[PDB]
């Protein structure tokens, strides 16, 4: 069966036909810091105020292509991500499906990372069986590039395509990230009220409330908790 | 000549100028990644030096990549004069449509580059995701040939680093595991005999 010919005939995307840990999720849940969040207009904001340096950064800039305040790759590339990343550190960059697959790799290298994974969000259209001018094909997926600096899951997320105007990314990305046990200082840039999550510091322009305090935030990682992976037991007090 | 054609050769040394111009180029290069490898590989500089630019005036390049070739393949693509305008994902399944360092790999990537200004291609008929069964190691899905034919029906196409199971109508296949030379296009046959009178490509 040729699902490409089938899509041409019926409009059902080939991915429509793909047929589809607990204790670990509990340890992650235990070591999670309380959710912390800050309203900040990232274009005008000195990201150096975001301390301490982060073990993981999830970067979800609102691209023009998501809508059919947008951020161009010009804007994104000028962010000083290397100033807030820990010496050993990870990034996850939502790059969309167009020029971002190239410009996002430029960003990663500009900030000192090398790509180790290319995670593809594959969008099924089982419920509703229009292209950018240079596009050769119908674009049915987005890419989240994983980068590393310093010294269970698969690189695919399959969900139904969200409603038009809904720019949310699949929450499965947080599960992949947290399952790597990369450290407990996790920053989500351009997060929203709807993405705030325990274990994460969310910073973005549309947040309606803030609770971030740099000293309070740093107190979560003071000794004996400075190096925890976020997948181990809490260190006992008293 | 519609029927399959091929040339067993070392692609580093063949004078690809004898072959003419193609609406589509596809390549599955033996990128030098990791070590060992059950086959012969090409160094990064050998890949950069491939004479891809002579093969098209206006058309599309399909370039399979993996690992660090996701970056090197973009370099070559741009160096050879293409702009990457799409990226195909082959989701690798078993016979029951189940998907087969930090993450397990469910897919392989095919960069799509454009050169010049191609006209009369049927852009947008297919989507950028292939779901197809894995076969022998490194065997790429045949669905890509149908996608490329619907995109550019009837035109001449060339595949680099193809194996015998890769030969297709309307395609000229180059690779070092092919069996001899099989050429039928008279224009190609003439230029091949003029350039290689003794049939010795070296
Ligand atoms: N200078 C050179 N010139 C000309 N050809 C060269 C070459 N240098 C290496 N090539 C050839 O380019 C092809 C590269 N493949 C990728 C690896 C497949 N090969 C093997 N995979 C596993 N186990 C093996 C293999 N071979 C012995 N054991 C294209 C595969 C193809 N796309 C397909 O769909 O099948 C190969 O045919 C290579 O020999
Ligand atoms: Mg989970």
């Amino acid at each position: 069966n040729d699902y490409c010919q089938h899509f041409v005939d019926t409009g059902h995307r080939p991915q429509n036909f793909i047929r589809d840990i607990r204790l670990k999720d509990e340890l992650i849940a235990k070591s999670n810091t309380p959710p912390m969040y800050l309203q900040a207009d990232i274009e005008a904001f000195d990201i150096r105020e975001l301390t301490p340096k982060f073990d993981v950064i999830l970067l979800e800039p609102p691209l023009e292509e998501y809508y059919r305040k947008c951020w161009t790759w010009d804007d994104i590339m000028k962010l000083e991500i290397d100033e807030i990343a820990a010496p050993r550190s990870f990034i996850f960059l939502w790059c969309g499906s167009g020029e971002g697959l190239d410009l996002g790799r430029v960003c990663l290298r500009k900030w000192g990372y090398r790509r180790c994974e290319d995670i593809c969000w594959i969008k099924t259209n089982k419920n509703n069986p229009t292209l950018d001018p240079k596009a050769v094909f119908q674009r049915t997926k987005e890419h989240c590039l994983m980068g590393i600096k310093g010294t269970v899951d698969i690189d695919l997320i399959i969900t139904e395509e969200p409603e038009i105007g809904n720019i949310e990314k699949p929450v499965e990305i947080f599960h992949i990230i947290e399952h790597f046990c990369l450290g407990r200082r996790r920053l989500h840039l351009f997060g929203r009220d709807s993405t705030i999550r325990p274990g994460w510091l969310t910073v973005g322009p549309t947040l309606t409330n803030s609770n971030y305090n740099a000293e309070t935030y740093a107190s979560y990682f003071s000794a004996p908790n400075s190096y925890l992976t976020g997948c181990t037991e809490e260190i006992e007090r008293l | 000549l519609f029927p399959p054609q091929w040339i067993c050769c070392d692609i580093r040394y063949l004078d690809v100028s004898i072959l003419g111009k193609f609406a589509v180029v596809m390549a599955d290069p033996p990128w030098d990644i990791h070590m060992e490898l059950p086959y012969g590989t090409l160094t990064d500089d050998e890949m950069r030096r491939l004479n891809i630019p002579v093969l098209q005036d206006d058309g599309f390049l399909f370039l399979w990549v993996t690992g660090r070739a996701m970056e090197l393949g973009r370099e070559c693509l741009n160096l050879w004069g293409y702009e990457r305008v799409d990226e195909i994902i082959w989701v690798k399944t078993n016979q029951l449509q189940r998907i087969i360092h930090w993450l397990n790999h469910g897919k392989e990537h095919c960069l799509v580059g454009v050169k010049g200004n191609p006209q009369g291609f049927n852009q947008g008929l297919d989507c950028d995701v292939i779901v197809a069964e894995v076969r022998s190691t490194s065997h790429k899905p045949d669905e890509i040939y149908g996608m490329i034919e619907r995109l550019s029906p009837g035109t001449r196409k060339i595949e680099l680093f193809g194996r015998p199971h890769n030969v297709q109508p309307n395609w000229i296949t180059l690779g070092n595991q092919l069996d001899g030379i099989h050429l039928l296009d008279p224009d190609v046959v003439a230029r091949f005999k003029q350039r290689y009178p003794d049939g010795i490509i070296s």
